[PDB]
């Protein structure tokens, strides 16, 4: 049960979902919890005096903000999500996130295209580290752009290869991929010539 | 006897006037023809007023008055009736047509049944006697109508659930307001009233078309007159229910559009694949079909042609038939361009423009395809382009057309859009289309972000219209919460429409996070809908919104338009950002837009003009000086292009008319070839840009225009008739008119520019420093337009910052989700409804106030081409064509670029209003308007004649003002503040001449003496108005400058400044010292609150204050605390017997609510034929709202104080707005006097220049050593008469006092601690303490007097000290001062260090030994443990001193304490002990976690009732921890400063209080019956009996914050610094 | 206070480094037709205005550090 924090009805739904899940052993996720710090303190105090089910899990997804309570930070286990350190790490994360079945489809050239996408995403994200030189500003090139690019590659490869096992590299719609990545998927966030 | 004829005419009209009655469905006879009756009443009232203006009026006065009354009553009655009737009508249609409403709401049905019976009986009575006068003479008709209106409003307010369910029945009703939906449901039988509601439900359907019977809907119509005839007409008879036949009409519209598109495509296939196109046949085809269908047919034909050509080219090496497609497109474009070069009907002209834009895009795309050598239909260079495929063989008409882009496929929605403005297809627009369709295919929203003016919202709307989708644009704000957004999403899902949310980031971050969930649910529902396995015959796709399963139409979409990096706004959460595909829009292709727009308008040199105009705009952006109101983006360019087209059309019309009236020869080609297109473009550029430019930038703009457009000249047209009308209006309004370079030329030019901007823009803004003629410019323009065009002009002046945004736009109830209108929303809705013919007038909504993004960005959709006001409850109010939104602002330092680009700008520099015109206006007003309400007029004319030489350019006053601008003043200097103060003083001089003439009736003042007096008083007023708010040195400097430059005789004294001289009524300078006697104060009134020792400064300031108050002019006194501002004001007011003063004390959290509560208490609102008037309850008196801390209230982040704006609105416009019913209320007999510390002092903010322009400021400074010595020597001489043997010590003692005070005021300043403020208030407290100590004694040596003096010095100057070194310095300096001024006395007998004084051990205030005092306190504490509190205390010397201080304070009237020290030091315990010993009842608020403002108000009410109504002394002990909110400190500030809270007792409580007060008076023996006397006695009792002890920790920043949050603690509460134990 | 004297020394040094005079530019009919003067007029205008403001503020700060004048809200903010 995924609930976005920020509304009073949101708090009611979060309380109801947690109360149901501690008995039913269900997972509850609460997003953007950093916008309700006092409610975070109340939630931590409620969580301490509780005996939930064995399989129950409560994920609280937030951004690193100085407003989160210290008690909540000490009560829970913290996982920090940030850009992967190296190009190798970024490519490993990209390959692990993408399911194996999606890459291994009917065209044998889909794996090469997915590897090219992974390398390009890693290069762009690491150039983002050096803001003055790599780009002109800190663009938000993230997992959403990678997912959109993967969906575009899948769609256009399926359109070009009508279920054929193998496709010639010359027949791959390079123009479609390049144009959609430069204008729509990755080039949307770019506001500089 | 013309008056008799007019009266006879009125009597004959009103004796034969009958209410026109028409049968209403055989139920009753409704009144018809409201407009005729209202116009007749208004014209007769105007005639009666004109009769009153006639000199003979008296002979008929009585009779005339009677008629006026009757007329007013008539209007009043029919001011209500219509509304009542209107409501009843539709309400009936809801309580009869729907048979189920009885079960849902039985109580509402019964209430309406009773109301309907009453209304029907009343209408039967009216039908019995249709005569208007007979209807007026019905007993209790007015009260019955008001009751009916209130009850009908209640039932209307109680129909929310039924309306929501009816919205659920018909989805489009989600976009219709409660009133409008109620009207639609009620008037289903009479569809004639539904024609104005279709603009909210449909994209382009302005109205529907029915037959003569009004039973079958034959077609639909748009706002420009375009019509669509249904193939199968929808009949209302077979489907009586409103939603049923509305749905049938919508479906028939879609089917008819599909069939018409099929026919149009079949017809246009002939034009395609044709080498030659006949212009006549093409124009016939264009005229035959709707604009959207024509463009769609052209697009389909071109797409099919290109597809066939690419299929042929598929062979690779084959020839290119794409050249044939390009040639055909060019031929058709040539035909269209030739067609638009000649005159065409407006609808056909717009169709031609749309076709030209489309064909230019198609030609560019085909040229790109040819250049790229594309030969395959599957090449992405062709797949990226949008393609239209028409399948006639398709059985379903709605699915015959498919629109594809890349891999995205859509079906045309076939929603009738009418004729919408079409954007040119720039490469950025193509990128927008590609990105948004890619987002839509992936079921993701679109987020085109970037700076304002880049065509994001318009591109989204153009894409939506290209797919034939209903696009609703919402201007989001922080008010759009989870529930409102969920309701909007439900409406979009059910309707199947596109929602463009402009300014999405303006929501709260939490609210954006909450909305992310609904957006995600909608997206998953759409994704599941898109699955091929899903079949439409199965269960429809639904999503959970607001805990309801709502059907999701696949056609819907969510787009958000964002302007990241601006003032206000927020940051979107990442989970919400992942739901939208973003797109950067930063550099739109202005060159292509300009070229295509000029080409489609008929310009022959479109390419050259575009290449000259776009770089020109870039040059303007990079060349002219940077200004806050400058905008040269794409909005300005688009306005210039539209104005260029309009001016070209006007020039063609002018040329045709001239040719017709000069011979007979007309040739459209000859006219087109002989046309100065460059000159037209220059004219438009000037008319659109020049008004906004500052004086220095105008030559730069003209030089740049010459550089880019050589050889062309702009000759501004001379609006002869408008200039004559302006002359007449300025003459009748005492204004100065000027043509060209004459005095007034710049102002008239600005007025003409403002008129030209009004004719172009529906949203204006007049920017310029205060005192630049903006307000008078637009008022004169409105009056001139009213006289010239004959159309009435109404102006609604709103101060946006004087009221909260909730009160300005409206609010949605969090619980019941009920929308209540604001001020601007109510005004706009009233204009749109046009109940009383508001749409036939010129309505100007003037936002006269500061502009900040938070409130002005809500008008973004209003000021765009949308012209819609979007409300969070789904309502969208269309801006009428006659409504203009104008902003009168002094600067745009805080306005975002999103606002400055949306409004036309007119810059009023301060130079357009020269000082000469202000002088001429003053002199004209003096010569025309008498001061009393004639000898007064003769005196005024003579005085104006005498003052004419000095009020001239390069005169005494002008040079004086120029020199005074170089001096330094306590506040920023403005021209009109000094000018208004001077004019007020001169009016007072005329009044003085009048009162002299009255006092000498046999010998009126002659011309010579009058001239002499006027000259002297003019110099006096110049000095006291141009330097009143300045220090003494600069007053002397201005005096010497006048002495050098003037020619009038001046006082001969060699060193006395002119500021020390007044002007006697005989016309001679006389020193002010002649009115400063050496009075002797009565002994019992020594240092009394109302005792004022007259000095030079006091008498001068009293005279100045009397001069300013006698004119009922708001004023301000500025100076250091304790200077004597309140004392001087009260002394001046004592000379004015018909003026009562009420004190309001401002704090950091002061809002207009304090002023509103004071008005509710001391004043009353009454209804008059001219509106609501707020006047004091006591007739014949003037209420003076004395504000003590006018500059303290918090200044928000946008540099505005809300209460100050409220005061400015009530001072300038003479009234305010009641937000209970949004009614303009005019103040009467209310005046504003304020007091303030210097703006440089900590916590004080500088007042706005707009506010200061109205209020003259007088600087009251600290009394000098001479003045202090004089005053307190008088006080000490009066005091020491108790003991004769000490009388000879009166002179030295005072000096000693002064000396010590001086050193303190130098040794301790605000730099060290915030409370280190020493003033003559401490000196007065010193004198009072010595007098009270000496009062009961019969004899005393000098040593005893010295001991009392030292004790008082210690108590006043050492209690507040923090550091021990400061206290040691005070001790040593007291010793040294006493020894120096009092030698030959026993030092040890008068300055033994344990100086303790107490009346515990005796009946008098005599010195006490420390040991005896300790024993007595120990015994009293032993008793105290048994009696009240069993907490043992350890007694040390500091405890004895502290309890002595606390006892000293509790023994005073209005004696409050501020105990500052570390917690646990015994402050509360000592306070309780001393209160118990003094008999005071200790009261502490029992605060807890749930404590709120209501609980504190109740506790305050209890304390005040106990202390004032029961005469019970109370020690209100309060801690800083008990302050849970700023409201607590606000109430405490008011209570401490005045002893009364104006808004604490309201409603029943007040009545109860009054009863108790009465009883209290009866217990005291006083004979009080009136409520005002009872409240005054209650306030006096509270002052005398309530002591408040406030205890707090010695924090630094906390003390500094408290010094501004509640000044009464540091002004009315005696501060004691206990500190930590030493 | 030590910080007061450090601020005094820093203000004196800044007044020493920052120049003092800057004369404006006169308008002419043919000068306006020259964009170079159109630009240099604005440049010198803004430079002179900013130099005057900065020098006045620094002189006020050093005068406070000598104790000749008191502290105002704007002056307190500038010192902070
Ligand atoms: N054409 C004119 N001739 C003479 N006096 C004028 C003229 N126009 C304005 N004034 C006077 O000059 C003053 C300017 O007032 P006005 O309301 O026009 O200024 P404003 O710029 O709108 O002010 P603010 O920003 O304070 O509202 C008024 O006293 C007005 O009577
Ligand atoms: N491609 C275009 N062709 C013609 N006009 C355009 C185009 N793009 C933007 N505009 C103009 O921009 C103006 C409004 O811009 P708008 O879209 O409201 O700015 P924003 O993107 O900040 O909402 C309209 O008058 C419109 O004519
Ligand atoms: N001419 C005077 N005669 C008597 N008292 C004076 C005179 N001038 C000043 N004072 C003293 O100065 C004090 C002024 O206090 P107040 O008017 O409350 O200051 P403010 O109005 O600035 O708050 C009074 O207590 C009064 O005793
Ligand atoms: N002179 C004293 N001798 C003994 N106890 C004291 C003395 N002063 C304070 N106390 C202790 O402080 C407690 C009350 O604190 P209180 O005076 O309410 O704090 P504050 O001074 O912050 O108001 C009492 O319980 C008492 O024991
Ligand atoms: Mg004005």
């Amino acid at each position: 049960t995924s609930i976005a924090i920020g509304s009073a009805e949101g708090f009611n739904q979060a309380d109801k979902a947690i109360n149901t899940a501690v008995k039913s052993g269900r997972w509850v996720m609460l997003k953007n919890v950093h916008l309700a710090p006092g409610w975070l303190m109340q939630l931590e105090k409620k969580l301490h005096s509780l005996q939930p089910h064995a399989c129950f899990r409560l994920f609280l997804t937030m951004e690193i903000n100085p407003k989160v309570p210290v008690n909540l930070l000490r009560a829970g286990r913290i996982f920090v999500f940030e850009p992967p350190p190296g190009v190798k790490a970024n490519m490993l994360r990209t390959f692990s996130s993408i399911p194996v079945s999606r890459i291994c489809k009917s065209p044998n050239e889909r794996a090469r295209l997915y590897f090219l996408l992974a390398w390009f995403h890693a290069i762009i994200q690491e150039r983002l580290r050096y803001a003055p030189l790599g780009w002109s500003k800190k663009y938000e090139f993230g997992e959403s752009d990678l997912r959109s690019a993967c969906d575009t590659v899948d769609t256009w490869l399926d359109d070009t290869a009508k279920g054929r096992q193998n496709i010639s590299p010359d027949k791959i719609p390079w123009s479609a991929l390049k144009t959609l990545m430069a204008q729509s998927i990755y080039g949307g966030r770019v506001d500089n010539e | 006897m013309a008056l008799e004829e007019f009266l006879k005419q009125i009597r004959e009209v009103w004796n034969t006037y009958e209410l026109d009655l028409v049968n209403y469905q055989n139920k009753c006879r409704l009144i018809r023809g409201w407009d005729d009756l209202f116009n007749k009443v208004k014209e007769h009232i105007n005639s009666v007023s004109a009769m009153k203006l006639s000199p003979y009026y008296k002979v008929f006065e009585e009779d005339a008055l009677s008629w006026e009354d009757k007329l007013n009553r008539i209007m009043a009655l029919f001011d209500v009736w219509i509304d009542v009737q209107r409501r009843w009508v539709y309400l009936e249609g809801i309580f009869t047509g729907s048979a189920d409403i009885k079960h849902l709401l039985p109580v509402e049905t019964q209430r309406f049944q009773s109301i309907s019976t009453e209304f029907l009986a009343l209408m039967k009575k009216v039908s019995k006697s249709p005569l208007v006068m007979d209807v007026l003479n019905i007993q209790g008709v007015q009260r019955s109508l008001e009751r009916l209106a209130d009850l009908l409003g209640k039932i209307q307010k109680a129909l929310g659930e039924y309306l929501e369910r009816e919205r659920s029945s018909f989805p489009r009703f989600y976009f219709v307001g409660d009133e409008d939906l109620l009207e639609i449901i009620g008037n289903s039988k009479n569809v004639a009233k539904l024609q104005k509601h279709f603009k909210k439900m449909f994209a382009g359907v302005s109205s529907i078309i029915l037959n003569e019977d009004n039973s079958v809907v034959l077609g639909i119509s748009s706002r420009e007159g375009e019509e669509v005839m249904f193939k199968t007409p929808v009949s209302i008879t077979e489907h009586p229910k409103i939603n049923e036949w509305l749905t049938l009409v919508e479906k028939e519209m879609r089917v008819t559009l599909a069939k018409l598109l099929a026919e149009s495509v079949t017809e246009v296939e002939i034009f395609g694949k044709a080498t030659s196109i006949d212009p006549n046949t093409y124009i016939t085809w264009i005229d035959k079909y709707q604009a959207q269908l024509v463009v769609l047919s052209a697009q389909i034909a071109w797409s099919e042609n290109v597809e066939t050509a690419l299929s042929s080219m598929g062979g690779g090496g084959d020839a290119a038939p794409l050249h044939s497609v390009l040639s055909n497109v060019e031929v058709t474009l040539n035909v269209l361009a030739d067609s638009v070069l000649m005159e065409q009907p407006p609808l056909r002209r717009r169709k031609l423009e749309h076709l030209i834009t489309e064909l230019v895009h198609q030609r560019d795309v085909t040229r790109s395809l040819i250049k790229s050598k594309i030969d395959n239909a599957k090449s992405f260079e062709w797949l990226s382009q949008m393609r239209f495929y028409f399948d006639p063989k398709q059985t379903d008409v709605l699915q015959q057309l498919s629109i594809q882009m890349a891999n995205a496929k859509f079906n045309y929605g076939f929603e009738y859009l009418g004729v919408q403005d079409k954007l040119v297809q720039t490469p950025l627009t193509d990128r927008c289309y590609l990105t948004m369709t890619q987002a839509l295919e992936a079921r993701l929203g679109g987020s085109p972000f970037g700076p304002a003016g880049t065509g994001k919202t318009e591109s989204v709307k153009a894409l939506g219209h290209q797919l034939g989708r209903f696009v609703l644009v919402f201007n989001c704000d922080e008010t759009f919460d989870f529930q409102a957004m969920g309701r909007i999403f439900v409406g979009l899902c059910q309707v199947g429409a596109w929602g463009c949310f402009d300014e999405f980031n303006r929501l709260e971050e939490r609210m954006l996070s909450a909305v992310s969930q609904q957006v995600q649910c909608i997206q998953e529902a759409l994704r599941e809908h898109s699955n091929p396995n899903y079949d439409k015959t199965s269960a429809p796709i639904t999503c959970e919104l607001l805990n309801k399963q709502v059907k999701v139409s696949p056609d819907m979409a969510i787009f958000i338009t964002m302007n990241p990096g601006y003032a206000g706004r927020s940051n979107l959460p990442d989970n919400l950002k992942k739901l939208f595909r973003s797109l950067a829009m930063t550099k739109p292709d202005r060159q292509l837009i300009a070229q295509v727009m000029l080409y489609s308008q008929g310009f022959r040199t479109a390419e050259v003009l575009a290449n000259k105009i776009v770089p020109f705009f870039k040059l303007c952006d990079e060349q002219l000086s940077s200004q806050s109101h400058y905008d040269f983006g794409l909005r300005a360019l688009k306005s210039v292009l539209v104005s260029a087209g309009n001016v070209k059309r006007e020039r063609i019309q002018k040329i045709k008319r001239e040719k017709e009236e000069r011979g007979e020869a007309v040739d459209e080609g000859e006219i087109a070839e002989n046309l100065p297109e460059q000159e037209i473009l220059i004219q438009s550029v000037c008319e659109t840009m020049v008004p906004k430019l500052v004086a220095e930038d105008i030559p730069l703009l003209f030089s740049l225009l010459s550089d880019v457009f050589p050889g062309v000249q702009y000759h501004r047209g001379e609006m002869t008739a408008l200039r004559e009308e302006l002359k007449k209006v300025c003459q009748e309004m005492y204004l100065t008119y000027g043509d060209g370079e004459e005095v007034g030329g710049m102002w008239v030019e600005k007025v003409l520019q403002l008129y030209q901007i009004t004719q172009i823009n529906h949203g204006l803004m007049m920017v310029g420093p205060s005192g630049s003629g903006k307000s008078m410019a637009w008022r004169v323009l409105l009056k001139a337009l009213e006289r010239l065009e004959g159309v009435e002009g109404v102006a609604h002046i709103i101060d946006p910052k004087a009221i909260s945004k909730d009160h300005l736009y409206g609010t949605l109830d969090p619980n019941t989700r009920e929308w209540t209108d604001g001020l601007f929303t109510h005004v706009l809705r009233k204009i749109i409804d046009s109940v009383r013919g508001e749409l036939q007038k010129r309505q100007w909504i003037v936002f006269d106030g500061d502009v900040d993004p938070e409130w002005v960005e809500n008008l973004n959709s209003v000021l765009d081409d949308n012209k819609l006001l979007t409300l969070p409850n789904g309502e969208r109010l269309s801006l009428p064509p006659n409504v203009r939104i104008m902003f009168e602002v002094q600067d745009l330092k805080y306005a975002t670029l999103a606002t400055v680009s949306r409004c036309g700008m007119v810059w009023f520099s301060e130079d357009v209003l020269s000082t000469d015109m202000i002088f001429n206006n003053f002199l004209a007003r003096l010569r025309s308007i008498p001061l009393d309400e004639s000898p007064m007029l003769q005196i005024q004319r003579d005085a104006a004649t005498i003052m004419q030489p000095y009020f001239t350019s390069n005169g005494l006053v002008t040079k004086a003002l120029e020199h005074a601008f170089q001096l330094e003043h306590i506040m920023d200097l403005t021209r009109l503040r000094c000018l208004g103060s001077l004019f007020s003083m001169l009016h007072q001089a005329c009044r003085n001449v009048a009162q002299y003439n009255a006092n000498h009736p046999d010998f009126p003042m002659q011309i010579e003496q009058l001239e002499r007096y006027i000259q002297r008083y003019l110099v006096y007023a110049i000095l006291w108005s141009l330097s009143g708010d300045s220090r003494l040195k600069m007053r002397a400097e201005l005096g010497e400058y006048i002495r050098r430059i003037t020619t009038v005789p001046l006082p001969t004294a060699p060193n006395i400044p002119i500021i020390d001289y007044e002007v006697s009524i005989s016309g001679e300078w006389s020193p002010w010292q002649a009115k400063v006697p050496q009075i002797e104060v009565e002994t019992h009134k020594v240092a009394a609150p109302d005792v004022v020792v007259p000095t030079l400064d006091t008498v001068r300031h009293e005279a100045l204050l009397y001069t300013w108050l006698a004119e009922h002019k708001p004023l301000v006194l500025c100076g250091p605390p304790g200077s004597g501002k309140t004392m001087t004001l009260f002394s001046a007011l004592r000379a004015l017997p018909d003026m009562e003063v009420v004190g309001l004390n401002f704090s950091s959290a002061t809002t207009p609510e304090l002023l509103l509560k004071t008005f509710d208490h001391y004043c009353e609102y009454r209804r008059t034929p001219n509106g609501v008037v707020l006047a004091p309850v006591q007739l014949g008196k003037w209420l003076v709202l004395f504000c003590d801390e006018i500059n303290l209230p918090d200044m928000d982040k946008y540099g505005t104080q809300r209460v100050i704006s409220f005061i400015r609105q009530m001072v300038e416009h003479g009234g305010f707005y009641r937000t209970s019913d949004q009614t303009w209320v005019k103040l009467e007999r209310i005046q504003f006097v304020g007091a303030c510390n210097p703006p440089t002092d900590p916590g004080r903010k500088p007042l706005s220049h707009r506010f200061l322009r109205h209020v003259p400021v007088v600087y009251v400074d600290y009394p000098g050593p001479a003045s202090l010595t004089q005053i307190y020597g008088t006080f000490n001489r009066a005091m020491l008469r108790l003991i004769p043997s000490l009388r000879t010590y009166a002179e030295p003692l005072t000096a000693a006092m002064v000396e010590f005070y001086t050193m303190s005021q130098e040794r301790f300043t605000q730099d060290t601690q915030p409370h280190y403020i020493y003033s003559p208030r401490e000196m007065t407290r010193w004198v009072r303490g010595i007098f009270e100590a000496l009062r009961p004694l019969e004899t005393l040596p000098v040593e005893g007097l010295i001991r009392i003096w030292a004790h008082e010095a210690l108590r006043l100057f050492q209690d507040r000290l923090v550091e021990d070194e400061e206290r040691r310095w005070t001790d040593e300096n007291i010793d040294t001062v006493a020894l120096k001024h009092f030698p030959n006395i026993d030092r040890e007998k008068a300055m033994s260090r344990p100086i303790l004084y107490s009346n515990w051990l005796s009946k008098d205030y005599i010195p006490v030994d420390q040991e005896e005092l300790r024993d007595y306190v120990k015994a009293r504490l032993k008793v105290f443990y048994e009696e009240e509190l069993d907490v043992p205390l350890v007694l040390f010397n500091e405890v004895l001193d502290h309890v002595l201080r606390i006892d000293r304070i509790f023994r005073q009237p209005q004696g409050h304490l501020l105990l500052i020290g570390v917690s646990g030091a015994g402050k509360t315990t000592l306070s309780r002990f001393v209160a118990w010993m003094n008999g005071l009842s200790v009261y502490q608020i029992k605060v807890h976690r749930k404590y709120t403002g209501e609980d504190f108000d109740e506790d305050l009410r209890t304390v005040l009732r106990r202390s004032g109504c029961k005469n019970e002394k109370i020690a209100f002990i309060m801690d800083e921890s008990n302050v849970l909110d700023s409201g607590f400190l606000e109430r405490m500030n008011t209570l401490l400063a005045n002893g009364e809270v104006p808004g604490l007792f309201e409603g029943d409580e007040y009545a109860t209080l009054m009863t108790q007060c009465k009883e209290g008076a009866q217990k005291e023996g006083l004979m009080l019956d009136s409520h005002e006397e009872l409240y005054k006695w209650f306030t006096s009792q509270v002052i005398r009996n309530l002591h408040v002890v406030f205890t707090m920790n010695p924090s630094s920043e906390g003390l500094k914050d408290r010094a501004a949050t509640s000044p009464a603690l540091f002004n009315r509460c005696v501060l004691n610094w206990f500190g930590d134990w030493s | 206070p030590a910080w007061m004297r450090t601020l005094h020394t820093t203000a004196s040094n800044w007044l020493h480094l920052i120049p003092q005079t800057l004369s404006h530019l006169k308008r002419t009919v043919e000068n306006i037709k020259d964009p170079l003067f159109r630009f240099f007029e604005r440049e010198v205008k803004m430079g002179a205005k900013l130099l005057q403001d900065v020098r006045q503020d620094l002189a006020d700060v050093v005068q406070v550090c000598e104790g000749k004048k008191k502290q105002t809200n704007y002056l307190r903010t500038l010192i902070n």
